[PDB]
RNA sequence: CGUGAGGGAAAGGUGAAAAGAACCCCGGGAGGGGAGUGAAAUAGAGCCUGAAACCGUGGGCUUACAAGCAGUCACGGCCCC
RNA sequence: GAAUGCCGGCAUGAGUAACGAUAAAGAGGGUGAGAAUCCCUCUCGCCGUAAGCCCAAGGGUUCCUACGCAAUGGUCGUCAG
RNA sequence: CGAUGUCGGCUCGUCGCAUCCUGGGGCUGAAGAAGGUCCCAAGGGUUGGGCUGUUCGCCCAUUAAAGCGGCACGCGAGCUGGGUUCAGAACGUCGUGAGACAGUUCGGUCUCUAUCCGCCACGGGCGCAGGAGGCUUGAGGGGGGCUCUUCCUAGUACGAGAGGACCGGAAGGGACGCACCUCUGGUUUCCCAGCUGUCCCUCCAGGGGCAUAAGCUGGGUAGCCAUGUGCGGAAGGGAUAACCGCUGAAAGCAUCUAAGCGGGAAGCCCGCCCCAAGAUGAGGCCUCCCACGGCAGCCGGUAAGGACCCGGGAAGACCACCCGGUGGAUGGGCCGGGGGUGUAAGCGCCGCGAGGCGUUGAGCCGACCGGUCCCAAUCGUCCGAGGUCU
């Protein structure tokens, strides 16, 4: 359950470490980000000669969230950490490994490329 | 009128009885039915226990694993039929209810906690020693 | 709101209301019958059966859960040796309530008396 | 139009095509028809229903008569249902089958006398920032001398619940007709034991 | 707070309306079985201690 | 818009 | 009242005569009811006269679909002489 | 008939706010016309570098006992500075 | 001027329409998509941040859009008190000076009790010419009214290309609303356990008080809840706006109009949901009692019924509402189940001991679902028609 302010781990090869949310791309006026949707975020953390550097406006979607997730067979699922994967505008992841699980609900929203990159989709 | 019998009563139809006993502690795999698209697949899921809410036909059990560096926490109805078997991998001695306690802990401090329930596990080969 | 929420406060704090009851208990353990408010009378009822229902039980376990609440090493062998016998037969009801016909007049509060049963 | 009474009974999930589905179970039959309103006579349609059977010990006179001109034993509650008019002489659960969309009336649960936050969503005042003992209250209820009075229908603190609510267009799940069941999916108003209509929906 | 205060005299009649209400009603009372005495109903006797047809109580 | 107050603050009694 | 210098009130009337109500009754008392005194006791000491605001009990007329500085003019109903 | 006039009396607000630290009470037995409130007993709670004890200021019979409850006591009162 | 509290914010709205979006249009230097400009339209909606006391404005990230005004520049007997009108102090500047400055700077007492109208809720009374118990019609009110993305049609129409539809159909959302507690997640003042210090019972063991109005800590049922779940905005019928027509004169042509008839909006009327016969215009249906005794009135006892009283209640401030009162499961006990806690005490064995093991998922155990007359709703009382006249 992500909103503005929300620091998120970020789970790829981009150079960012930590990102933190300043807008959930959801309609007019979306409350909060959960796993699957797009936040734009500032990187607040980044290693040198990475791809992306601190001060960075950057869009990333939600791959994992402490809050945990409910779905339809009546199950849940909760992660330690909020992470994210830094993209592009089509989508795409823009590193090359991501790491850690991700939720299966991205499947179902259409970021193939990160789940297939994911050592573990639950 | 019995109106806890009606709702016992509605529920019966979908209850299970074939899933082995389990106490938060238990180290257990938990074989999930799981769609991807087209098709399901069995996923298993294998961790701590740490935590068991009773509520008849709508309890639900917690299970805790450390999958690639991150914590996972995996909610399950114990009477869901997208959960095809049960396998005790492991018992464990806990010595409350909840254990969530566990969370802020270390893989060496979880073990040293979670001592090896001697008793359950000689029961379970106790049994299994069948005709 | 209040929705099946079981039990009166009675105007005391959690250890007040606990005493209240506790030393109303050893009151009418050792008179046999007492006279309260009509309120304190009602929820007399519950506590005091609960402990008498206990030394009908007999075991050392139940006397040392009833000396929780009455204190007395006595009181309690009145219990156990006189009292919980003459309920042998009986399936709980062990006090009754029954109100008065005149008000305090202090405060014109409603009274009660509180016994144990035949 | 049709409809039956019933008492709601409590909540549950069940499974079905690996779905949890909520649902609220509801004994709704059986309702014999007491008596029946008609144009001529009433100048509109509907049907009297009785429902839960009653000590004839608290029937009164008066009440005795109407049932027993309908050759009705004595019942606890009556009540009508719009436009319907079942051929039989008993409505029973079985005018619903599994998949139908319904619509069910209540009584709320009542909240008595309810603050301006918890009744209207207000968001009261802040808790902190030199806030004085107004964190609760509901501002400002008007202008100054133009108009120099207050709104009817102004939204103020007040009673809450107890109180007629129709929530609509909810899946029939399930029907088990010899224990005079209706499985409804998601909620309905008021509590376990409170007295339900249910009627076939008027959405499309 | 600005210390409200009644704008006007309540006159005779308006204070006296108010009152429209406050008439005590009487005690509600039925006689002792025993005694034949008055007395409130669902309580013991206070005339000759007698309830639910037994003696309880010494008056 | 700012202007200039036309009261004083009020003083105790 | 003010540390103090100093400031500074309110408060008169039974009856001609106490003859100031023995005694009895209800009441813990207060208070009252009879008895008694007196020309007179709503002159009974909370006492001459006893206005008004104010409070109350009883009776007459009136009032619960009506718009107000409360009255005034007209007519009708009810009550009284 | 008015001077936010002066003195006094009585209203309205009103059976309303409040009854002065949230340390806390319960029962049984006495007394008495009358008892939550006075006396006795048991149980419970609070203070304990005090909310215990001893001086000095200041106060001035408040001390002890008997007999009392109109007023003083923020209720009651048989109790009391 | 014997006082009309003054900026901004917060809270709560409500109105206007010179319309920001959404809907419907005409013109376009409108190919398509996307704009421009004007008309109709006030139903709903009109985001979160950085800076400043700010209103305003600039900026960041979005959005269908990030509208402008009125309501004492709406709203301090509603809150704030940053701005600004007191007394302190300082800077620059002016003045010999005391002091002063639409120049600046740091600080600086915002009043428990609502009489009347108004508003939100809830009752009491009387009325609705028999007196009663139920079930209803709906005059008239109120609530609601938002919108996006993607896919199919179709890479089709249009276009050199880039780009890319109308109409129709399908899915998935954001914000809001109502209800709900199965799940997820809270709380759960004593439901369970662990722990320290002290005092105590009774020495050990086992317990109790206090450490908060839970000593602390780990958990936690019912309830009440949102972060959780269901559902809602419509559909549809009708009449219209701008606008577009058919037929058609005056005026042999032409003309939407002068006769007449169509089409046409998120708007209007209905439809949905809730209130509602004090709707004094006091409605309707079903059922019950009934022709009482004494002189459109009075008195006396009744009928159908009702109230009082009591046990209670996801009903509730009181009142009301609702259930029950022994021909009874209403509460309290008790029992069974659920649920919570997580293996009591006692004893036995092991260890020098702290402890460990077994007995044992034990012991304890609020509310939840039921059972059971063990305890208590004993016994009763009082109101309550006799039906006005054409
Ligand atoms: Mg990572
Ligand atoms: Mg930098
Ligand atoms: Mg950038
Ligand atoms: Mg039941
Ligand atoms: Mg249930
Ligand atoms: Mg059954
Ligand atoms: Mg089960
Ligand atoms: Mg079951
Ligand atoms: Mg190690
Ligand atoms: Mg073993
Ligand atoms: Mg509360
Ligand atoms: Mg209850
Ligand atoms: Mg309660
Ligand atoms: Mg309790
Ligand atoms: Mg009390
Ligand atoms: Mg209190
Ligand atoms: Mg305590
Ligand atoms: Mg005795
Ligand atoms: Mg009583
Ligand atoms: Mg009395
Ligand atoms: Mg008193
Ligand atoms: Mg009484
Ligand atoms: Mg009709
Ligand atoms: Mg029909
Ligand atoms: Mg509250
Ligand atoms: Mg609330
Ligand atoms: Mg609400
Ligand atoms: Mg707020
Ligand atoms: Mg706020
Ligand atoms: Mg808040
Ligand atoms: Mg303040
Ligand atoms: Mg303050
Ligand atoms: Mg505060
Ligand atoms: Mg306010
Ligand atoms: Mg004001
Ligand atoms: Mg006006
Ligand atoms: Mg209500
Ligand atoms: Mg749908
Ligand atoms: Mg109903
Ligand atoms: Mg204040
Ligand atoms: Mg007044
Ligand atoms: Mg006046
Ligand atoms: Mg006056
Ligand atoms: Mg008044
Ligand atoms: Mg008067
Ligand atoms: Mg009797
Ligand atoms: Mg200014
Ligand atoms: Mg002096
Ligand atoms: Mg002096
Ligand atoms: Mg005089
Ligand atoms: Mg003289
Ligand atoms: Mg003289
Ligand atoms: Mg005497
Ligand atoms: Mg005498
Ligand atoms: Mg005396
Ligand atoms: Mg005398
Ligand atoms: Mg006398
Ligand atoms: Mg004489
Ligand atoms: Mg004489
Ligand atoms: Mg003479
Ligand atoms: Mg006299
Ligand atoms: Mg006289
Ligand atoms: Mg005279
Ligand atoms: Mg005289
Ligand atoms: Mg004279
Ligand atoms: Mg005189
Ligand atoms: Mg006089
Ligand atoms: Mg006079
Ligand atoms: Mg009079
Ligand atoms: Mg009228
Ligand atoms: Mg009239
Ligand atoms: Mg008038
Ligand atoms: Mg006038
Ligand atoms: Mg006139
Ligand atoms: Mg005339
Ligand atoms: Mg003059
Ligand atoms: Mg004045
Ligand atoms: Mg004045
Ligand atoms: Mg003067
Ligand atoms: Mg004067
Ligand atoms: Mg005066
Ligand atoms: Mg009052
Ligand atoms: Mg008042
Ligand atoms: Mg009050
Ligand atoms: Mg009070
Ligand atoms: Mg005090
Ligand atoms: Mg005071
Ligand atoms: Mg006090
Ligand atoms: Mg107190
Ligand atoms: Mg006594
Ligand atoms: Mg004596
Ligand atoms: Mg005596
Ligand atoms: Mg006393
Ligand atoms: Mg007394
Ligand atoms: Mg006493
Ligand atoms: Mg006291
Ligand atoms: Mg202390
Ligand atoms: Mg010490
Ligand atoms: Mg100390
Ligand atoms: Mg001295
Ligand atoms: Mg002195
Ligand atoms: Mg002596
Ligand atoms: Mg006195
Ligand atoms: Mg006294
Ligand atoms: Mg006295
Ligand atoms: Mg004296
Ligand atoms: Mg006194
Ligand atoms: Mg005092
Ligand atoms: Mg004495
Ligand atoms: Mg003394
Ligand atoms: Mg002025
Ligand atoms: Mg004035
Ligand atoms: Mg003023
Ligand atoms: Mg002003
Ligand atoms: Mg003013
Ligand atoms: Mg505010
Ligand atoms: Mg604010
Ligand atoms: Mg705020
Ligand atoms: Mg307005
Ligand atoms: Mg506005
Ligand atoms: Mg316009
Ligand atoms: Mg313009
Ligand atoms: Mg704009
Ligand atoms: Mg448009
Ligand atoms: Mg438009
Ligand atoms: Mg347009
Ligand atoms: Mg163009
Ligand atoms: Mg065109
Ligand atoms: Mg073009
Ligand atoms: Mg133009
Ligand atoms: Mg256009
Ligand atoms: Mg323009
Ligand atoms: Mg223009
Ligand atoms: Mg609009
Ligand atoms: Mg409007
Ligand atoms: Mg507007
Ligand atoms: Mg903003
Ligand atoms: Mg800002
Ligand atoms: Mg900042
Ligand atoms: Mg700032
Ligand atoms: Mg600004
Ligand atoms: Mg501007
Ligand atoms: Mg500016
Ligand atoms: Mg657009
Ligand atoms: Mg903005
Ligand atoms: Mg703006
Ligand atoms: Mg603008
Ligand atoms: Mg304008
Ligand atoms: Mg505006
Ligand atoms: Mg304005
Ligand atoms: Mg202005
Ligand atoms: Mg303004
Ligand atoms: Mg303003
Ligand atoms: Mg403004
Ligand atoms: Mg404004
Ligand atoms: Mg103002
Ligand atoms: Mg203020
Ligand atoms: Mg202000
Ligand atoms: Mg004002
Ligand atoms: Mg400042
Ligand atoms: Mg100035
Ligand atoms: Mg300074
Ligand atoms: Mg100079
Ligand atoms: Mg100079
Ligand atoms: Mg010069
Ligand atoms: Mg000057
Ligand atoms: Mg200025
Ligand atoms: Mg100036
Ligand atoms: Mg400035
Ligand atoms: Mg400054
Ligand atoms: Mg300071
Ligand atoms: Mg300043
Ligand atoms: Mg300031
Ligand atoms: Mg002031
Ligand atoms: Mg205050
Ligand atoms: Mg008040
Ligand atoms: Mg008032
Ligand atoms: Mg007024
Ligand atoms: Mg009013
Ligand atoms: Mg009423
Ligand atoms: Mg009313
Ligand atoms: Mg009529
Ligand atoms: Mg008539
Ligand atoms: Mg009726
Ligand atoms: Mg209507
Ligand atoms: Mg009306
Ligand atoms: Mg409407
Ligand atoms: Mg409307
Ligand atoms: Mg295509
Ligand atoms: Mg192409
Ligand atoms: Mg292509
Ligand atoms: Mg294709
Ligand atoms: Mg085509
Ligand atoms: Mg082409
Ligand atoms: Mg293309
Ligand atoms: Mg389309
Ligand atoms: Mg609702
Ligand atoms: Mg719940
Ligand atoms: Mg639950
Ligand atoms: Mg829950
Ligand atoms: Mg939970
Ligand atoms: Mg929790
Ligand atoms: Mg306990
Ligand atoms: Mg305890
Ligand atoms: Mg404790
Ligand atoms: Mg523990
Ligand atoms: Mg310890
Ligand atoms: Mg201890
Ligand atoms: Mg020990
Ligand atoms: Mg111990
Ligand atoms: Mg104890
Ligand atoms: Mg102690
Ligand atoms: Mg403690
Ligand atoms: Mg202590
Ligand atoms: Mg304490
Ligand atoms: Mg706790
Ligand atoms: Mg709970
Ligand atoms: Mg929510
Ligand atoms: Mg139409
Ligand atoms: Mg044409
Ligand atoms: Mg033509
Ligand atoms: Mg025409
Ligand atoms: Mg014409
Ligand atoms: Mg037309
Ligand atoms: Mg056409
Ligand atoms: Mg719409
Ligand atoms: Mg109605
Ligand atoms: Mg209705
Ligand atoms: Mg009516
Ligand atoms: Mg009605
Ligand atoms: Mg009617
Ligand atoms: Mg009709
Ligand atoms: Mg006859
Ligand atoms: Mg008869
Ligand atoms: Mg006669
Ligand atoms: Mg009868
Ligand atoms: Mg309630
Ligand atoms: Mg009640
Ligand atoms: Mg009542
Ligand atoms: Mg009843
Ligand atoms: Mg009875
Ligand atoms: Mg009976
Ligand atoms: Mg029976
Ligand atoms: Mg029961
Ligand atoms: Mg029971
Ligand atoms: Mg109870
Ligand atoms: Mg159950
Ligand atoms: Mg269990
Ligand atoms: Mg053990
Ligand atoms: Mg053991
Ligand atoms: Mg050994
Ligand atoms: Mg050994
Ligand atoms: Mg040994
Ligand atoms: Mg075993
Ligand atoms: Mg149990
Ligand atoms: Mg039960
Ligand atoms: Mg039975
Ligand atoms: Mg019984
Ligand atoms: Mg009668
Ligand atoms: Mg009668
Ligand atoms: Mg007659
Ligand atoms: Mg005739
Ligand atoms: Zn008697």
């Amino acid at each position: 359950m992500i909103q503005p302010q929300t620091y998120l781990e970020v789970a790829d090869n981009t150079g960012a470490r930590k990102i933190m949310c300043i807008r959930v791309l959801k309609g007019s006026n979306a409350k909060y980000a959960t796993v699957g949707d797009v936040i734009v975020a500032s990187v607040k953390e980044a290693i040198p000669r990475g791809a992306v550097k601190e001060g960075d406006v950057v869009k990333a979607v939600v791959v994992r969230t402490k809050k945990e997730i409910k779905r339809p067979d009546g199950s849940a699922i909760r992660f330690d950490d909020n992470a994210a994967v830094i993209i592009n505008n089509q989508l795409e992841p823009r590193g090359t490994r991501v790491f850690g699980p991700v939720a299966r609900e991205l499947r179902e929203k259409g970021f193939m490329k990160i789940v297939s990159l994911a050592p573990e989709v639950l | 009128m019995n109106r806890g019998a009606l709702i016992k009563l509605v529920e019966s139809r979908y209850v299970r009885t074939d899933l082995p006993e389990f106490r938060p502690g238990d180290t257990v795999r938990v074989s999930y039915k799981v769609k991807e698209g087209n098709r399901t697949r069995i996923q298993d899921f294998e961790g701590i226990v740490i935590r068991i809410r009773r509520n008849g036909f709508n309890t639900t059990f917690t299970v805790r694993k450390v999958s690639y560096g991150v914590g996972v926490e995996r909610i399950f109805p114990l009477h869901s039929p997208l959960i095809q078997k049960i396998d005790i991998v492991q018992r464990g001695r806990a010595r409350r209810a909840k254990l969530y306690f566990i969370r802020n802990l270390s893989d060496r401090e979880i073990r040293r906690k979670l001592r090896a329930d001697r008793k359950r596990i000689d029961q379970d080969r106790a049994a299994e020693r069948a005709a | 709101m209040r929705h099946l929420k079981s039990g009166r406060k009675l105007n005391r704090h959690s250890s007040h209301r606990l005493a209240l009851y506790r030393n109303q208990a050893k009151s009418l353990l050792t008179h046999g019958r007492i006279t309260t408010t009509v309120p304190k009378a009602k929820e007399l009822r519950g506590f005091v059966d609960h402990l008498i229902h206990l030394a009908k039980r007999g075991d050392l376990h139940a006397r040392r859960l009833v000396l929780r609440d009455l204190q007395d090493v006595k009181l309690v062998r009145k219990l156990f040796d006189e009292i919980a016998p003459r309920y042998r037969d009986r399936q709980g009801g062990y006090t009754r309530v029954l109100k008065l016909a005149e008000r305090r007049r202090g405060d014109g509060a409603p009274l009660a008396l509180v016994e144990l049963v035949e | 139009m049709k409809g039956i009474l019933g008492v709601k009974v409590g909540m549950t999930r069940i499974f079905r095509d690996d779905r949890a589905v909520p649902v609220t179970v509801i004994l709704a039959g059986p309702c014999p028809v007491v008596q029946r309103r008609t144009p001529e006579k009433d100048g509109y349609t509907a049907v009297q229903l009785g429902f839960l059977p009653q000590n004839p010990k608290r029937v009164n006179r008066p009440l005795k008569g109407h049932f027993a001109k309908a050759g009705v034993e004595p019942v606890r509650i009556l009540r009508e249902i719009r436009d319907f008019n079942p051929e039989g002489d008993t409505v029973t659960v079985e005018i619903f089958k599994p998949g139908e969309r319904v619509d069910v009336t209540g009584t709320s649960k009542g909240r008595g006398f309810a603050g301006v936050m918890k009744r209207w969503n207000f968001a009261g005042g802040p808790d902190s920032h030199g806030a004085h003992k107004i964190h609760r209250h509901p501002g400002s209820i008007g202008n100054r001398k133009t108009p120099g009075r207050v709104y009817k229908g102004k939204k103020m603190a007040g009673h809450y619940g107890a109180e007629r609510v129709t929530v609509m267009n909810l899946e029939v799940v399930d029907v088990i007709p010899e224990e005079n069941l209706l499985l409804v999916k998601g909620a309905v108003p008021g509590p376990n034991g409170g007295l339900v209509i249910v009627r076939e929906t008027k959405k499309a | 707070a600005k210390h409200p205060v009644p704008k006007k005299k309540t006159s005779k009649a308006r204070r006296d309306a108010r009152r429209s209400h406050h008439a005590l009603t009487p005690p509600t009372l039925v006689p002792c079985p025993e005694c034949k005495a008055m007395k409130p109903p669902h309580t013991v006797c206070p005339e000759c201690g007698y309830y639910a047809g037994r003696k309880v109580l010494e008056v | 818009v700012d202007k200039p107050p036309y009261l004083p603050r009020p003083r105790p009694p």
